[PDB]
């Protein structure tokens, strides 16, 4: 059969998954550089933050991660 | 229904210095992605296939070991007294053979190095077997994982993990079906005397002085244990038990407690195995291993 | 030619650069809505076996292509 | 004494409850929730607002998701009390979604009016009231601010927010048509309203602002949100003056899992009037003194509870030449359907059958799929119109199969259908999974 | 400047609110569920229906799961406006549900009153009435249909729909015993309105089409719901002429995990009145002019919210011959008790004292098992009633531990207990789990 | 039937019956630890009466405590609508107080504010049964009250209070009762002769558990997250004629806050959130030549109209930058509590949320007013130039103006909700934070 519900179906469905699986890469890469440039915890002034160093010295709240 | 309904049952747990301390030396933990429902991990000619029926099953270079049976993890709860294998927390529903009748939380995988967090299947269900019966729902609180890290040279790494609380048994911590055609069957003794070559029994049970198991037609897979818990504080007598069953079904246990003891607890918290797994030619895979 | 936009270089403003999507983006939208149609199919529970349309006669053939949703029920 | 009384006195009948036990009422766990703040911020109107003028708004920027929207009015009352009923609503006469150009809803006054008198209930629809008329019997001259909520999916429930941070290729746009004629502000029935004032409109929207690595996630992978849609087309009634109790098979164009379907009789010069005018307090202007005249509502009241006053005998839904359900009395869709699926009241004149058991919730619960229906029609039957509407005394006297004779300017017929899609946002772009 | 501002406004006050996120309200998943399909089918009705008949109904098994059952009457009023007070539930005395002949649960006509005076609270409560009464001031010879909704424990939500296709071995069946008076449709108080006509009954069930798998299952597989029931005995009351508060010892026999004890103090001449009758607005026929007769209710205002007209002065439940609590004055029991656990409206002369947290939820929140108390009493301190009913300055101008004269015709004491219990389903037939 | 509905199955459904997880029509409950409640009356510590400050102490009669009711019994001293919530007017404030240190506090105007946005249609209705009079009662009639505690512990078990875990802290409840309570002791200011003492009581809801969870209880710490108010008093400028008043007021607020409430109130009149006027159920008298617009229609005070309120525009501003831009005031009592609540708010309070939806417990977003440098509310306020004893004024001008009865709406009542930690460990309690 002619079938163009599943000719496109089938199509979008190999963009979705090759699509998904490269924007989970990039939130993976992007935690996982975020570890790495900001590897410490926070002090009682900066009770929450990221903070380049191993001293409060560079803390922001605009890239919180967990 | 009571046969496709999940639950958990809560319990409250107050022991204080009664609880020895097994040490769970060996961890597990993840750093990649979710994935969809199928992880296909391949290098250097070793692949490995989890069709999701369950979260692996096929495995080899060029070659199958089997159809069913692939790595699992499996707990036997608390028996009466090791009369019937009835609380089994099986990470696979091998039974089934097609309905994937198992939970799976996190579908984690990069290339070359899947994860999985699932929880398990009890394999008896809801029915009672010769005078003893058993647990309510099909799925019980226990929770799996597992980790392969594939090595460029052929190493790969695998983890698992079980978690469940105040446990008192037999936990299988591999079960691997290799093909009928591994004739020789060897291996390697702490005491570095030699290689042994045991085929007069199919019966072999390896102790702590098996450091290494290898077995093969010709070309050859390697076992090599790395990690397992122990009570690590005090290094009592307990009744910890790490050997191998090596039959024609393979399986790699150990055990955490007699069915029955004096008064004991355990944390019941996370524990992990790790084994070294290897491929490659009988004498690559014994060359690497006599590295040691 | 396109060298006015952006200059992606050693360094980004905290990690907001999120410019990278285009061209798959326009892809996937082309291809995604299914058309289901039912035009001319069974007016009963029931459901009756499909024969395959295949193309058997030099003349006037079908374009409706049966529907593959119908549980059999009874 | 007292409550040891109780748990000692413990037996078989308590196992069930209360053996191995899963909860405690009495400490609860709250859940960590990702860091967020929210904020109106004012859109611009694209274009002159006024009255039978159609503008729109593109909704900017400024967050990472949208949730509930709220347009604002300023009207000038040109009548006295009682002569307006939901001005902001008939104004706000018909407004377009659309994310990416593809338009995926599209609601009616004549809708908001259905949905509010089918889905709020108590002091909601009250407060509602508050915010689209004047409920203190206002006089000419008053200056008042109106708010209409918008009730698009993501509208409800923060659950469905728009994830714009995720649509930076696609825009989303609202299109507003306002009303050329707006009873007690403009109009009097057909008679024009002398200095009126054109309305002032803003449209205000929460923003959602969420932390980096969450707002991350949402940028960077797709998203399938399961999401409710309108299906309109306006037709027109067959109600009888005499003699005869009216049949009309009405062919329905709805094609996608449906949660419900609701429909009215209306009177398209009157907004909101779905049941006869009578002599009978709050039933037409004029009411219950000489005055009363049954050709003109008292507008405020145009809301009623007496369903003698409707035209709907009986209803039934066929299904490919099947019956769906045997045929049922107009006063089920009214009053016994809208107990047994939302739980509030459904004023007389509005009428729906659920497919689902809880239309009114955001998780599906039963539909109906009329993308493999080949016929679907709703059969009506009508009322006979021999009442003499000037006379209460038949008015409230008679039975369910005869209405009143001013009940046959009720010609125009609204049957809505509200549906499930599901609305794809992947790589900066968005549309709809299925079309029909 | 906006909601960035508060976005990063961090600190140690967070770690327990935003730290380590859980839960994200901006991405909602919907679960999938098993499909279904809803229908509403007549029954049979055998017996011929009429005033003070009595009639049955066999449950045709044309689905494969029950939840909801309303219950049609069409009513012609013999009176006016005011005259009538829910009489469709008046009509519908007795409803008795049997499954395999055993006797599951049983409502009477007083408790359908109570539930809608005591758990229906919003909208719905009007709603109800419309379904149940004249609420327009319909005339005489008004003709309307009538949907009394019946509130078994699975007529009240799908999770305990009756598993029919688990019990092909034996039917279900529904008793109806219809009231020989109903108040405004054939009897005015006591007499007889003469030219009545007699009523016309359908019964109407909400059948669930489960898919194919799912039918399988239901069948083959045992199981067991939670279900609830009614437990009722009537009594009479100790109303006090002068100079004198009653005492009385009522002894209740209850025997299951009890959700909640509600009891009315009722005029048994006329349904619904549970308060004294007075010279007040709405509290006796005529009320506020010169025809105001006190001993003849204003039927359609027969529920008031006036304590001073409620008999009740104080209450104390006992268990075992120990005090369950210390005495609480009516009012505790009629307004402060249903806000903690209900959170409606309950009209003066309706009492709850509950068990559970919530007992208007189906999910257990704490009950009494009566069946391991050998003996409970519900102990009853009633008012002085000695204020002169036909004076208004009295009535509303007195102390709280004194009532009107009239609440001595408060005859009839109705002690109602709603208590849990456990329906199994195995091989092809059910009952009820627990004994007494 | 409705077999016809299941045969129509296709594409659309692979999304809602496809492999499926809930089975809609067989519910599974959850089996619970054995309890029973009951309510055991406290014992109040000094003399009950107007003015009088008294307090309590809560016995260790069980496990846990949830709600607890304050009783009155009251005489009025004047007839039907005289009276606007005297049970409450009464309750001047509670304080509460764990081992020794405050942990809450509410007012009279808090327990009327907090009605005025959280409770809907039955529930308020209720809540005015049990707190008012409403059914015209003459001059003479007495009534028991009953006003429920708003504390954290009180309308939700889930944060009752651990006495189990607390054998070595009191909780006690400090009652202020008012001096002047309208229509009781007090016709407006003019004292009523003959005027009955209040008479109080107490009630407690006691938890009683079974053995398992009492031992669970009494030997781990407990961390609960409970709520608090916080509430300072102001005072406004209110103009009649030439200017529209502009306050920028300090939110003195120091935890995360789900929202903020306030209203303008006549001290002299308890709930009078609107100016008087000649139109019914404005002012006492209302629509007859004895119409007064200085004394309100009591028991009619709370009213819709916000014609009759000094709120043209509000915004909140954090550290010089605008929250959000300017809002009409008409947006905080009626679109904010639509979205945050979904009930009906009366004219005259007003409330912006924090959080998405602020009548839950669950928390859905809070505004952490400890981690910034000063925030304000800035109030925009109607000129009052309308005569209040002109209907076709009062009822027919512009949105800018009200009534010259309006400037008697002088004092600024601000609230904010928030979250702490109240934690037990070893029989002792206290605050995380504070």
């Amino acid at each position: 059969w002619f079938s163009r519900d599943l000719n496109y179906g089938k199509a979008n469905s190999k963009i979705w998954n090759a699509t998904v699986a490269k924007g989970l890469k990039g939130i993976a890469n992007e935690n996982a550089e975020i570890r790495k440039m900001y590897p410490y915890l926070g002090y009682g002034d900066f009770t929450g933050a990221i903070c380049k160093g191993p001293n409060n010295q560079g803390c922001t709240y605009y890239a919180n991660y967990t | 229904k009571f046969f496709k309904n999940g639950n958990v049952m809560y319990t409250c747990n107050t022991f204080s210095l009664n609880v020895p301390v097994n040490n769970s030396i060996a961890t597990i933990d993840f750093a990649e992605h979710v994935n969809g429902a199928v992880f296909k991990i391949e290098y250097n000619r070793v692949n490995f296939i989890a069709p999701s029926l369950y979260p692996i099953s096929g495995l080899g270079t060029a070659v199958v070991f089997d159809l069913q049976k692939g790595e699992k993890a499996s707990q036997r709860k608390i028996t009466e007294f090791g009369n019937k294998d009835i609380r089994i927390a099986d990470e696979i529903s091998d039974i089934a053979a097609d309905d994937h009748s198992v939970l799976i939380t996190t579908k984690l995988m990069s290339e070359s190095t899947p994860g999985e967090l699932s929880r398990d299947v009890v394999l008896n269900g809801e029915i009672a077997t010769g005078r003893i019966n058993m647990n309510t729902g099909f799925v019980s609180d226990i929770i799996h994982t597992k980790k392969i890290s594939i090595i460029d040279d052929g190493i790969v790494d695998y983890y698992v993990k079980i978690n469940v609380p105040a446990k008192y048994s037999h936990g299988i911590v591999e079960v691997v079906s290799g093909t009928f055609l591994n004739d020789i069957m060897i291996h390697l003794v702490r005491n570095k005397n030699k290689w042994a070559l045991m085929d007069s029994k199919m019966y072999i049970v390896n102790n702590t002085n098996g450091f290494v198991i290898a077995k093969n037609p010709d070309t050859a897979m390697g076992v090599s244990l790395l990690e397992w818990p122990r009570g690590a504080v005090v290094f009592p007598p307990y009744y910890n038990f790490k050997k191998f069953k090596n039959v024609n079904k393979w399986s790699i246990s150990q055990q955490i407690a007699s069915c029955v003891n004096t008064s004991v607890k355990i944390p019941g918290g996370e524990y992990s195995w790790k084994i070294r797994l290897f491929f490659g030619p009988i004498w690559q895979v014994q060359e690497s291993i006599n590295s040691v | 030619k396109p060298s006015p936009e952006a200059a992606d270089f050693a360094q980004f403003a905290p990690k907001n650069l999120q410019a990278q999507n285009f061209l798959t983006a326009t892809q996937w939208i082309g291809v995604n809505t299914q058309g289901s149609s039912l035009k001319n199919a069974n007016y009963d529970l029931r459901a009756d076996p499909i024969i395959p349309k295949a193309d058997v006669g030099p003349w006037m053939m079908s374009s409706v292509d049966p529907n593959i949703y119908q549980k059999p029920l009874f | 004494a007292g409550g040891l009384s109780q748990l000692v006195a413990y037996g078989a009948q308590d196992v069930y409850l209360t053996g191995n036990p899963q909860i405690t009422f009495f400490k609860t766990v709250y859940r960590r929730y990702t860091n967020f703040a929210i904020e109106s911020i004012q859109q611009t109107i694209n274009g002159s607002v006024g009255f039978g003028n159609k503008v729109s708004t593109q909704i900017s920027r400024n967050g990472d998701l949208i949730t509930d929207i709220v347009v604002e009015f300023v009207l000038t009352k040109g009548g006295n009390g009682g002569t307006t009923y939901y001005p902001a609503e008939e104004l706000l006469q018909d407004v377009e979604l659309e994310i990416g150009g593809q338009r995926i809803d599209k609601h009616y006054n004549d809708w908001f009016r259905t949905y509010d008198a089918l889905f709020r209930m108590n002091d909601d629809r009250y407060n509602y009231r508050r915010m689209t008329d004047w409920v203190n019997n206002e006089l000419v001259g008053a200056q008042k601010r109106f708010y209409v909520p918008l009730i698009f999916f993501f509208n409800q429930t923060p659950g469905l927010a728009l994830p714009l941070i995720a649509l930076q290729y696609h825009e989303v746009k609202l299109y507003f048509t306002l009303a050329s004629q707006v009873q007690g502000v403009n109009y009097n029935g057909s008679s024009a309203i002398a200095g009126a004032a054109q309305p002032t409109m803003s449209v205000w929207v929460d923003y959602i602002f969420l932390d980096t690595q969450e707002r991350t996630r949402f940028a960077q992978l797709p998203h399938e949100y399961l999401i409710e849609q309108l299906q309109f087309t306006g037709s027109e009634t067959a109600t009888p003056s005499a003699t005869t109790q009216a049949s009309q098979n009405i062919r329905l164009n709805f094609n996608h899992p449906t949660k419900y379907l609701a429909w009215n009789f209306n009177n398209p010069t009157n907004y909101g009037q779905y049941t006869a005018l009578a002599n009978i307090p709050g039933a037409c202007s004029g009411a219950g003194t000489a005055a009363a005249t049954v050709t003109t509502p008292d507008y405020g009241n145009t809301g009623t509870y007496n369903e003698q006053l409707a035209v709907l005998d009986s209803a039934k839904i066929q299904l490919n030449g099947q019956d769906r359900f045997a045929t049922r009395k107009g006063s089920y869709f009214n009053k016994v359907q809208p107990y047994q699926s939302i739980g509030g009241v459904t004023p007389a004149g509005v009428y729906l059958y659920s497919f689902a058991l809880k239309p009114a919730g955001r998780q599906p619960s039963g539909t109906c799929n009329f993308s493999r229906i080949d016929n679907a029609t709703l059969s009506l039957t009508y009322k006979t119109c021999s009442i003499d509407a000037t006379s209460p005394a038949a008015v409230l006297g008679n039975t369910e199969t005869v209405t009143a004779n001013t009940a046959t300017l009720l010609t125009a017929l609204n049957i809505y259908a509200k549906n499930y899609n599901v609305l794809r946002i992947m790589s900066g772009m968005g549309g709809l999974a299925y079309a029909n």
